[PDB]
Formats: structure tokens, C-alpha cells, sequence
RNA sequence: UAAUGGUUAUAUGCCGCCCGUCUUGAAACACGGACCAAGGAGUCUAACGUCUAUGCGAGUGUUUGGGUGUAAAACCCAUA
RNA sequence: UUUUAGUGGGCCAUUUUUGGUAAGCAGAACUGGCGAUGCGGGAUGAACCGAACGUAGAGUUAAGGUGCCGGAAUACACGCU
RNA sequence: AUGCCCUGACGAGUAGGCAGGCGUGGAGGUCAGUGACGAAGCCUAGACCGUAAGGUCGGGUCGAACGGCCUCUAGUGCAGA
């Protein structure tokens, strides 16, 4: 008479709802992901239909990973990088892009390779290399009623829904992508192509944005 | 390698012990470390922390501060909750019937309050009697009031009692402490 | 106790705390209060200011016995009178028979008042007195009484 | 104790995220798209193939 | 020399001190002998107080 | 002998280890500095306002 | 026998032998730290010894464990060997080395009949 | 020797701003200072009494005492590693507002008068500021536009 | 069971300058050291400062002395 | 908030500098280093490049390389000598 | 229960600070400790434990005393002078 059963029973209906809820958003996500992807698409063969250019949102998302070491940094990009949480060579943040990240971006420019990430690397590296903040504690995610206990309040109860305020840039992205504790991302897997890292991207090297093709460098760092 | 922004290896900079070996007072710090886990009442935070204060961080509370903290508005029936020592005092000519949990009492402070009809309380039996801390009241015993504390940052404009063997003419009163002589602080 | 220092600590290691460059030496600063208006007067001043000069006159031959006044205030003034005798007269506040406190027989010189006695009389032999001392006692409906 | 990695682990994967087995079943990730007879306009190709 | 937040002392041991060390070791051996002493003299001046 | 006379070299190195504080504001500054007038009026502003806030609670 | 452990791993059995203790007689074997500001062996440079450090401390579970799987108690009489009777899957007797040559037959003949190893049961035996 | 007095190295900044010699225009005695207003430290070399010191040139600080012609204004200065409060009895002819503190001022009531109009409908009025958001969408016409530069230019040194 | 493993000697590959010291900088063609045993260098005291522990606490401090003793101990005590 | 140790000989590099024809020169500024620091590379080197260090295993890289010493293509391509 | 366990991060270092330990001579207690059937010392490319300071055991030599633990104390640890 302790009664466990008919809480057991209550606890594994409670969970049978809350995968629905999860099972119908990630559904939802799945259908705006494509019709965006088909809007764009279709808003480009239109507008040449019709003369015209179609020019791009342009991105709201880039994802910074930094290429350099720890010794001699000037003092200004040694505390931008602190505020950006790129504390190590190979660790990875998703950055929201405004006019007030921009301009630390330029400060970092030769210790980072940044650009912008596709919805298949931010489902990767959230997979893969998702970690959450919780009493600072470093939690891996593993499982979807730890990412509801601290990300709840924001209506954020699954993997697929931080996946989600991540790739679109959504009211709660600052709370949603704090708790992600910075990438840990090894070295990429087919090296860095490039025989010097440390020239740009644009004469050669690897650092600052290469905007689409960060995700080829990402993948093969994941 | 790591961009380190803070101190690795930090302690907190908090007892989370007394550095005493007294057998009885780490028995009370057993007692008060059960209650704050498993309470949730903040009172036996504060009390178990109070526990492990040092001497001078553990001040005297006289009688005449316990019957003060009485004359609080509604307060007059409240337990009074002293971590230390409560002393005397010959200043205060009536003393109300109260309730005083402390861990010592000196020979006096124990006749004022029984002679009032009050009791004098270990803080077993107060966590016995009040394990939420429920009715109580804490008390503190003044910290600055210490003589070395009139010592602390002695410099130039700041008052604060220079460190000295010897009082009176000829120590310390002259070049440097009036404009006749020298300059003045 | 001599295992506790930090000197069974330093045994392995060169300097024993002292440093290699500063190599402890006899006196580096000189004996003593050596050049503390020279090359020790910011710790002169700052920490000791007052000490170079003189202050006023010279006493030749002082007698501390002379000068002997040990104040006692109202604060207390009752703890002279001994704790079983103090409740009966506390209570029972009167004239007519009010007690007595010998003040110089407790060892006091002068009778300050800090504050705050009960309203009983009592009979003060006192040395010195001082203007609210006087007042308090007499407020309270006592007497100060000068002896010598 | 012991991370496991979606995207191995079909386990881990159907843990995390219901709708991955939809996604495999109606296959989802290599879904066609219609056949739509858009052209571009004459200064459009005119002006790709200028000089 | 001069140093920290420190208390000017006043210790007078720059004679030869150390040939005037008197140390009292025999307290208890002076206050033994000072009771054999009354004793003795009690028994020389007896009855006399 | 001839010697380095001066260089700030490795001074804001020791300027931020300690963390640079800015001076810790409080409401209710010191009165020290302001015009004597001033102030020796503002003991009469704010004593009159506690006899008119005192009596009027009880 | 001893109870089931972990297979035990020692991360450096070589001995750390002090610096220059090959060279010189006065020099012992006995490990001291070169606090020398020159000293290579101090500043790590490759090709020098190994100096020990927290990192190849062992493992808790097989810490102070025998390769037989017991903790080594020093017996030095039979009522100190009865205070492992219980005991007898995680500890082994080590009789003293100044134990009697008669009464290391007497410990020995406890130990045998309470179950007990005794790690060295050869000390003093006319063979 | 070397020299540290107290204009030294003032050359041009005690000047007086090319073809704005003379007296001072009566605008800048007519201006009110009350204790807590934020103000911009100039000096005016034409007035010699109540100039602040080179340091504060430029330094923007709070009144906190208000004498006959004189305001007192409080600057914080970076003495070592820490902060030290500076009490600066300046006449009011090296002093102007700062223009920050009137543009705030007015948001601050422009905020009061945004969550109005929230408290009639619509509540979280989004009244927070927001940095320079990426560009949206666009499609460029050409119409009378068509797109049209040639290459680079060649080399040439037109002397 | 010396089969695995340990130790040890050797061989092979790659690496490895002589320690201590002062110095901005030492393998230096800077100083000390041929070797070994034993000895060998922050101590004690007077007066204090911060901190901490303990006793009592508006007080405190028995041990200068006195009493006592199983006798340099322990125990007890007035006036200062 | 208290208290206290050592230090108070410095040196190098990038950039901007004063003097000097110039200096492995004498003096400044900002930063990063060395001193106080090993590791991979520059054959070798306090300071350069890469990267800072618990003990191990596996993977991937950096700077630098891949005829042989020497791990790694006497690779592919267009020329020049 | 300065225990047992769960979780996360971290680990360079001279001068220097502090903490936790190892060892020596002597002291109070204890183990009714070891010991002429062999104490202590010494030798031992024999064994074991500890990251280490060190601790333990076996063998040989030897011949009278000497250890563990809880504490006290210092003329307490050497490669250099
Ligand atoms: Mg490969
Ligand atoms: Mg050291
Ligand atoms: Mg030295
Ligand atoms: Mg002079
Ligand atoms: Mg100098
Ligand atoms: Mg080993
Ligand atoms: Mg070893
Ligand atoms: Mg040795
Ligand atoms: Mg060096
Ligand atoms: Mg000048
Ligand atoms: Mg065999
Ligand atoms: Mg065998
Ligand atoms: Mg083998
Ligand atoms: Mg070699
Ligand atoms: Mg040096
Ligand atoms: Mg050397
Ligand atoms: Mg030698
Ligand atoms: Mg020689
Ligand atoms: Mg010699
Ligand atoms: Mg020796
Ligand atoms: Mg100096
Ligand atoms: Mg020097
Ligand atoms: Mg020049
Ligand atoms: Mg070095
Ligand atoms: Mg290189
Ligand atoms: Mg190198
Ligand atoms: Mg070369
Ligand atoms: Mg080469
Ligand atoms: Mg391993
Ligand atoms: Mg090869
Ligand atoms: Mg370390
Ligand atoms: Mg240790
Ligand atoms: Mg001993
Ligand atoms: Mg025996
Ligand atoms: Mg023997
Ligand atoms: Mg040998
Ligand atoms: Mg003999
Ligand atoms: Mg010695
Ligand atoms: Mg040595
Ligand atoms: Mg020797
Ligand atoms: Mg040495």
C-alpha cells in the first residue's frame, strides 16, 4: 500500500503524451523547414522569370569555431573570444548575427573560421556534441526531460525544439543557445585542406567566413 | 590548452567545518547538518553556518541585547537563538520572561534569565522544540566593536587608532597629528 | 614545537623562503629605528604618525598616586551594592532608609554619569561627582555626599 | 553513464525524437519535388551570356 | 629596520644581558627551604609565636 | 652603473590581475564638499520632515 | 583466495630513482625533487628521467593489494592474526621479521587452521 | 630639467577654436545646472579662473554641489588599478550638458508614453532597442535597369 | 609453468651536454666539486601584531608569596 | 576584510619612435613573449612558427614536410633556368 | 558520516605561499608488543606495498636490546659551503 502502480501507470501515460506533443512539433518543424526551403527556391525562378533578382534574407546565423591556439593573443580578441565562449582551439558557438556580433567577428577574423551553418550540421552537432549547462555541470542531453526542466519556461521540450530556436533565430535563441555548452569538436577528419591555416579563407587559408562551406569543414570536424 | 578566465582549483573561502575539536560542538554541527538537508527551512542554514564562526566572528550577546531585540514589535514572544556565548549585563534593570537558545551562557546571563522566570536553552533542545526554526529570533553580537578592529586601516585622513604600546605625551602626538608641529595627518 | 614551523618544510629547497635574488643578509634597512626620518618615513608617517617632535610640558618627579581617580558611572553604580541586598532595595524604593554606597571603600575616585539608574534613592559617598552624575542621582531622589 | 550517439544507435535515435521513424518511413530525406515549367526572361540569359 | 603596521618596541637588550639572566629555576627549592626554615626557627623560639 | 630609468612595460599586466574597480556608488553620498549653506539648511529640511512623518504615525 | 578485484595496473613499476644517483657514490637512489634552476630533469626536457607525480598514482580499487589480492596486515603474534579471521579474502598475514623461529610455528599453525595466507611461511625454517 | 606643471603640454588644447575668439556668448550662463546632471568637461582658456586640470579635458562626470558661478562635479579617474573619485569645483563657462543625457531623457518618456498605449492593448510593446538586424528579402527589378559595367581599366599613368 | 609477467645484465632503434650557483642569458673557455664516512646552517629569549583554538566573561589572570604534598609535580588560598 | 612572502639588476620580437653613419648600441610607447617553459618545427639557438604539459590508449591535426639519411607521392600539372 | 556515493570541470611553472604526508633522537600512554629458539646494526642486479618521501618481508652476518599506534618535544633529514 505504498502504491506504486498507479503512479507507474500515470508516469508512463504522462510520458506517452508529452512524445506526442514532441512527435507533432517535430512534424510541424519538418513541414516549415521544407516549404522554406521551397519558397526561396521558387522566389528565385520567379523573379528571373520575371526579369528581376531575387536577393536572399541574409543570415541571421552563423556558426564560429575557433582554428587557434590559446598563447599570444593580443588582449582586445583574447576577451571577444572569452564573451563568445570559444575558450579552445576546435570549440564551436552558433552566433546570432546583428550588427553588434559583427564587429566582433571582425576583431576575432584571423583566430576563427566561421559561416553559416545548414539545418543537417546544427542536427549533428546538437546530436553528436550536444551539451547542456545545468548548475554550470556540463549535462550531456541524451534524453528529452532534460532539456524540458531547463528549457521549459521557453517552451522548449525536445532536441528537435533546440534544434529548432537554433537554425530559426527565435525569441528565446539567447536562452536556448546559452545552455548549449560550447562544442567540443575535434580536429577535422581530411584535414584542414589548405597547407596554412592561418591566412584567410579568401587568399587561401582557413580563417573568418567561408560562409556556406563551413558546414563541409564542421562535418568533417564532427 | 584553455583560455582560462577564472582561478582553477579555487576553494570557496568558507568554513565547511569548525576548526574546532570540540567533541560536543562537531555533535551540534551533526545535529544542525541533517536539519539543513533535510528541512529546507533556511533558519538551520544559518545556524549550522554560525556553528563553524570563529571566536571573533562568534561575539558575545549580552542580556541587555536580548531583552532589546524583545521590544521588537510582536517579538516579545519569540525564541531568541544566540551561536554563542550570552553574557550579563548590570546596566538592564528588568529582564523579560523569554526563551534563550545559545551554547553557553555565563554564570550570570543564566541568573538573569531564570531569575525572570525564562529558560536557557542548548540548541539540541531548541532543535527539538523549533526544528524549522519556527518563532525565533537570531541574534548577533556586535563584530566591529573589537579592539584590533580600531587598528584596520590605519593611514593617512582615516582615524583609525594607530598600533601602540604607549599612551599619552610623547607617543604619537606631535610631527604628523597637529599643524604646529610638522604637518597634520 | 618545533615540527610545526615551516623550517622542517623548507629543508630540500635552496633559499629557505628567502629568495635566491635577496639572498638574506645581517641588516639590509640598518638595526633597529635606524633612518626613520630618512629612509623609513613613509613608514614613519603612514602607520606612526606623531612619533619625531615634542608634545608639552615636562613633569619633573610625577607621582602617579597623585593623579589616582578611577571613575565608575551610573551605568553601574549598583553592582557596588552586593546582588542579595539589591533586589530589597530596588524594590521597597524609598527614603528614609536608603542605601548607603561607600564609592572610595570600592576603590573609585570620581562618579560619571553614563545613565540611567532606577528611581531609587541611595546615599552616594562619593570623592568627585560630575554635573549630570549629580543631577541623576538627585533626579532619582538620592544625595551625593562628599568625602575624603 | 556512457554517452551514445544518435545517428548511430536506432535506439537512441527513436529516444530522442518520435518522428525519426516516420522520417524512415515515408522516406522523407529523398522526397521528390514537383515539376514546375518556370523560364527565365530574355534579358536574363542576355545578360548572364554578355560579354 | 622599520617595518609593517607593527607596534614600536622598546626592548632593552643591546648590553650584555645574557651575564644577567637570573632565572628561578629554584622557587620550589627556596620555598621548601623557607618552611624548614619557620619550622626551625619555631622549635629554636618555642612557645613564642 | 648605468641602469633602465623608467618603463611601463608589464603595469596594466599587473592593472588587470586584480580586476579594476570602479568606485562603488551609494545613495546617500557624504555632505562633505557640498555648500556649507546648503547643507546647514538640509539639517532643518530633513529634521522637520521626520517631526512631520513621527508624530503623524505614532 | 582473495575476493574478485579488477586486473591490477601499476602505470610505472620502474623505480624513480633520484638524479645523478648513477653517477655518484654519495648520491642515493632515494627520490629527491631537483630543485636546481638549471636542472633538466627539473624543467622536463626529453631524454631525462621520469619524476613521480600524482597522475601514476594507482587505482583505488586495486590500491595496496598483492598480486595475490590481498592487503598485506603485519602479524606479529597468534592474537594478532585473529584479527583477520573474517577477513580472509582481503588481507594476508606478513609474520614480523623478528618473530621466533618457534613462534613463527605457532602463527602458522593458527593461520592454517583459521584459513588465513600467510605471505612469507618460510622465515626461519631448518630445511 | 623635465617639467610637469600644471598647463603644461596645453598648447593647442586650451585654444580657442578658430575664428570663436573673444567673450563668451551668453547662452552658457543662462544654462541650468541642478546636482545629478551629467556634464561635458571643456575648458575655456579665455576664463583662467575655475579651469580644470589637463586631465579632465574631455571627461564627462555628475554635479553634486552647485556654488555662486561654479558647479561641482564629480569624475572618476583611473589611479593605479582601481577607480578614485575626483571632486572638481569648475565654473560653469568650462561646462556644457551632455547630449547623450537629453537623448535619454526623452526615451525614457518616450517609453512611458509606448507602455501606455500597451496598457490599452497589445501588452509587451517590445520598447527594448535592437541592433542592425541582417537585410530581408529583396527582388530587384531591372526595368530601365539593366546590368551593365565593363571590366577593369588598363594600366595608364595620365602625368 | 618461468609460458605470461617482474627484476636484472646486455644488444638494437630513437632520444639524452654537468650538477649546484649568481646571472637578462651557462655545456661553457664563469665560480665550487678527485672520492667516501661522520658532523654541518632560520634557533632560543624579551616585548609585541594579525589569525586560530580553549577557559571564564564586564571581567580576567591560582604558581611574587602563603598553605599543602606521595616533595622542583599535583592540589588549595588572602590581600594586592 | 585581515595578514604575509618574494620582487624593486631585466631581456627579446612586431609596429610606431628619439639619438647615432651603423650596431648582437644607448633610450621611449603599446602588445605579446623569455626570465619562470617543457613539447612538435626552424639541422643546431631563452625569445621565431605551432602549441603550453597529470598517467595511459585510439583517432585527427598544427607549424613543418614527404629522393636517401627520415615517417611521408622519385605524385599530378603548366612553364622557367 | 575530515565516512560512503553521484555529477561536472580542471591539471605548465622560478622566487614565493600554504596543505597533506614520510623519516630521526628523546618523553607520556598503550599493544599484558618483538627478543639469546637471536634485539639492534650491516650486506643482498631476492620478494612485496606506496606517485613519492619511505614502509615491509626473505637470505647472509651478528650478538642485547628494540618496535607499532595515540600524543609531547627537538641539537630532527645534506651533494655541494
Ligand atoms: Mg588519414
Ligand atoms: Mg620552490
Ligand atoms: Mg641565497
Ligand atoms: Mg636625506
Ligand atoms: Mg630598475
Ligand atoms: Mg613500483
Ligand atoms: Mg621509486
Ligand atoms: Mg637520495
Ligand atoms: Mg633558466
Ligand atoms: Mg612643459
Ligand atoms: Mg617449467
Ligand atoms: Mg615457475
Ligand atoms: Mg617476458
Ligand atoms: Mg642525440
Ligand atoms: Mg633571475
Ligand atoms: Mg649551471
Ligand atoms: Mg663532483
Ligand atoms: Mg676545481
Ligand atoms: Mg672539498
Ligand atoms: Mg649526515
Ligand atoms: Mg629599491
Ligand atoms: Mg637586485
Ligand atoms: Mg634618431
Ligand atoms: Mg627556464
Ligand atoms: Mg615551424
Ligand atoms: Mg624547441
Ligand atoms: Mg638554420
Ligand atoms: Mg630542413
Ligand atoms: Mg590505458
Ligand atoms: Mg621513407
Ligand atoms: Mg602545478
Ligand atoms: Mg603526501
Ligand atoms: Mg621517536
Ligand atoms: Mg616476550
Ligand atoms: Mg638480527
Ligand atoms: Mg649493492
Ligand atoms: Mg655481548
Ligand atoms: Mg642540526
Ligand atoms: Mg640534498
Ligand atoms: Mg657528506
Ligand atoms: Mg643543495
Amino acid at each position: 500500500a505504498e502504491q506504486v502502480a498507479a503512479e507507474r501507470a500515470a508516469r508512463k501515460a504522462a510520458n506517452k503524451e508529452k512524445r506526442a506533443i514532441i512527435l507533432e512539433r517535430n512534424a510541424a518543424y519538418q513541414k516549415e523547414y521544407e516549404t522554406a526551403e521551397r519558397n526561396i527556391i521558387q522566389a528565385k525562378r520567379d523573379a528571373k522569370a520575371a526579369g528581376s533578382y531575387y536577393v536572399e534574407a541574409q543570415h541571421k546565423l552563423v556558426f564560429v569555431v575557433r582554428i587557434k591556439g590559446i598563447n599570444k593573443i593580443p588582449p582586445k580578441p583574447r576577451k571577444v573570444l572569452q564573451l563568445l565562449r570559444l575558450t579552445r582551439i576546435n570549440s564551436g558557438t552558433f552566433v546570432k548575427v546583428t550588427k553588434a556580433t559583427l564587429e566582433l567577428l571582425k576583431l576575432i577574423e584571423p583566430y576563427v573560421a566561421y559561416g553559416y551553418p545548414s539545418y543537417s550540421t546544427i542536427r549533428q552537432l546538437v546530436y553528436k556534441r550536444g551539451f547542456g549547462k545545468i548548475n554550470k555541470q556540463r549535462v550531456p542531453l541524451s534524453d528529452n526531460a532534460i532539456i524540458e526542466a531547463n528549457l521549459g519556461k521557453y517552451g522548449i521540450l525536445s532536441i528537435d525544439d533546440l534544434i529548432h530556436e537554433i537554425i530559426t533565430v527565435g525569441p528565446h535563441f539567447k536562452q536556448a543557445n546559452n545552455f548549449l555548452w560550447p562544442f567540443k569538436l575535434s580536429n577535422p577528419s581530411g584535414g584542414w585542406g589548405v597547407p596554412r591555416k592561418f591566412k584567410h579563407f579568401i587568399q587561401g587559408g582557413s580563417f573568418g567566413n567561408r560562409e556556406e562551406f563551413i558546414n563541409k569543414l564542421v562535418k568533417s570536424m564532427n | 590548452g584553455i583560455d582560462h578566465t577564472s582561478k582553477q582549483h579555487k576553494r570557496s573561502g568558507h568554513r565547511t567545518a569548525p576548526k574546532s575539536d570540540n567533541v560536543y560542538l562537531k555533535l551540534l554541527v551533526k545535529l544542525y547538518t541533517f536539519l539543513a538537508r533535510r528541512t529546507d527551512a533556511p533558519f538551520n542554514k544559518v545556524v549550522l553556518k554560525a556553528l563553524f564562526l570563529s571566536k571573533i566572528n562568534r561575539p558575545p550577546v549580552s542580556v541587555s541585547r536580548i531583552a532589546r531585540a524583545l521590544k521588537q514589535e510582536g517579538a516579545a514572544n519569540k525564541t531568541v537563538v544566540v551561536v554563542g556565548t550570552v553574557t550579563d549585563d548590570a546596566r538592564i534593570f528588568e529582564f523579560p520572561k523569554t526563551t534563550v537558545a545559545a551554547l553557553r551562557f555565563t554564570a550570570g546571563a543564566r541568573a538573569k534569565i531564570v531569575k525572570a522566570g525564562g529558560e536557557c536553552i542548548t540548541l539540541d533542545q531548541l532543535a527539538v522544540r523549533a526544528p524549522k526554526g519556527q518563532n525565533t529570533l537570531i541574534l548577533r553580537g556586535p563584530r566591529n566593536s573589537r579592539e584590533a578592529v580600531r587598528h584596520f586601516g590605519m593611514g593617512p585622513h582615516k582615524g583609525k587608532a594607530p598600533r601602540i604600546l604607549s599612551t599619552g605625551r610623547k607617543f604619537e602626538r606631535a610631527r604628523g597629528r597637529r599643524r604646529s608641529k610638522g604637518f597634520k595627518v | 614545537p618545533s615540527r610545526f614551523t615551516k623550517t622542517r618544510k623548507h629543508r630540500g629547497h635552496v633559499s629557505a623562503g628567502k629568495g635566491r635574488i635577496g639572498k638574506h643578509r645581517k641588516h639590509p634597512g640598518g638595526r633597529g629605528m635606524a633612518g626613520g626620518q630618512h629612509h623609513h618615513r613613509i613608514n614613519m608617517d603612514k602607520y606612526h604618525p606623531g612619533y619625531f617632535g615634542k608634545v608639552g610640558m615636562r613633569y619633573f618627579h610625577k607621582q602617579q598616586a597623585h593623579f589616582w581617580k578611577p571613575v565608575l558611572n551610573l551605568d553601574k553604580l549598583w553592582t557596588l551594592i552586593p546582588e542579595d541586598k539589591r533586589d530589597q532595595y530596588l524594590k521597597s524604593a524609598s527614603k528614609e532608609t536608603a542605601p548607603v554606597i561607600d564609592t572610595l571603600a570600592a576603590g573609585y575616585g570620581k562618579i560619571l554619569g553614563k545613565g540611567r539608574i532606577p528611581n531609587v534613592p541611595v546615599i552616594v559617598k562619593a570623592r568627585f561627582v560630575s554635573k549630570l552624575a549629580e543631577e541623576k542621582i538627585r533626579a532619582a531622589g538620592g544625595v551625593v555626599e562628599l568625602i575624603a | 553513464v556512457l554517452k551514445k550517439n544518435p545517428l548511430k544507435n536506432k535506439q537512441v535515435l527513436l529516444r530522442l525524437n518520435p518522428y525519426a521513424k516516420v522520417f524512415a518511413a515515408e522516406k522523407l530525406g529523398s522526397k521528390k519535388a514537383e515539376k514546375t515549367g518556370t523560364k527565365p526572361a530574355a534579358v536574363f540569359t542576355e545578360t548572364l551570356k554578355h560579354d | 629596520a622599520i617595518s609593517k603596521n607593527l607596534p614600536i618596541l622598546k626592548n632593552h637588550f643591546r648590553k650584555h644581558w645574557q651575564e644577567r639572566v637570573k632565572v628561578h629555576f629554584d622557587q620550589a627549592g627556596k620555598k621548601v627551604s623557607r618552611r624548614n626554615a619557620r619550622a626551625t626557627r619555631a622549635a629554636k623560639i618555642a612557645p613564642r609565636p | 652603473a648605468k641602469s633602465k630609468n623608467h618603463t611601463a612595460h608589464n603595469q596594466t599586466r599587473k592593472a588587470h590581475r586584480n580586476g579594476i574597480k570602479k568606485p562603488k556608488t551609494y545613495k546617500y553620498p557624504s555632505l562633505k564638499g557640498v555648500d556649507p549653506k546648503f547643507r546647514r539648511n538640509h539639517k532643518h529640511a530633513l529634521h522637520g520632515t521626520a517631526k512631520a512623518l513621527a508624530a503623524a504615525k505614532k | 583466495a582473495s575476493l574478485p578485484h579488477p586486473k591490477i595496473v601499476k602505470k610505472h613499476t620502474k623505480k624513480f630513482k633520484r638524479h645523478h644517483s648513477d653517477r655518484y657514490h654519495r648520491v642515493a637512489e632515494n627520490w629527491r625533487k631537483q630543485k636546481g634552476i638549471d636542472s633538466v630533469v627539473r624543467r622536463r626536457f626529453r631524454g631525462n628521467i621520469s619524476q613521480p607525480k600524482i597522475g601514476y598514482g594507482s587505482n583505488k580499487k586495486t590500491k595496496f593489494l598483492s598480486p595475490s589480492g590481498h592487503k598485506t596486515f603485519l602479524v606479529a603474534n597468534v592474537k594478532d592474526l585473529e584479527t583477520l579471521t573474517m577477513h580472509t579474502k582481503t588481507y594476508a598475514a606478513e609474520i614480523a621479521h623478528n618473530i621466533s623461529a618457534k613462534n613463527r610455528v605457532v602463527i602458522l599453525a593458527r593461520a592454517k587452521a583459521l584459513g588465513i595466507k600467510v605471505t612469507n611461511p618460510k622465515g626461519r625454517l631448518a630445511l | 630639467g623635465k617639467s610637469h606643471g600644471y598647463r603644461s603640454r596645453t598648447r593647442y588644447m586650451f585654444q580657442r577654436d578658430f575664428r570663436k575668439h573673444g567673450a563668451v556668448h551668453l547662452s552658457t550662463y543662462l544654462k541650468v545646472y541642478k546636482v545629478g546632471d551629467i556634464v561635458d568637461i571643456k575648458a575655456n582658456g579665455s576664463i583662467q579662473k575655475g579651469m580644470p586640470h589637463k586631465f579632465y579635458q574631455g571627461k564627462t562626470g555628475v554635479v553634486y554641489n552647485v556654488t555662486k558661478s561654479s558647479v561641482g562635479v564629480i569624475i572618476n579617474k583611473m589611479v593605479g588599478n582601481r577607480y578614485l573619485e575626483k571632486r572638481l569645483n569648475l565654473r560653469v563657462e568650462h561646462i556644457k550638458h551632455s547630449k547623450c543625457r537629453q537623448e535619454f531623457l526623452e526615451r525614457v518618456k518616450a517609453n512611458a508614453a509606448k507602455r501606455a498605449e500597451a496598457k490599452a492593448q497589445g501588452v509587451a510593446v517590445q520598447l527594448k532597442r535592437q541592433p542592425a538586424q541582417p537585410r530581408e528579402s529583396r527582388i530587384v527589378s531591372t526595368e530601365g535597369n539593366v546590368p551593365q559595367t565593363l571590366a577593369p581599366v588598363p594600366y595608364e599613368t595620365f602625368i
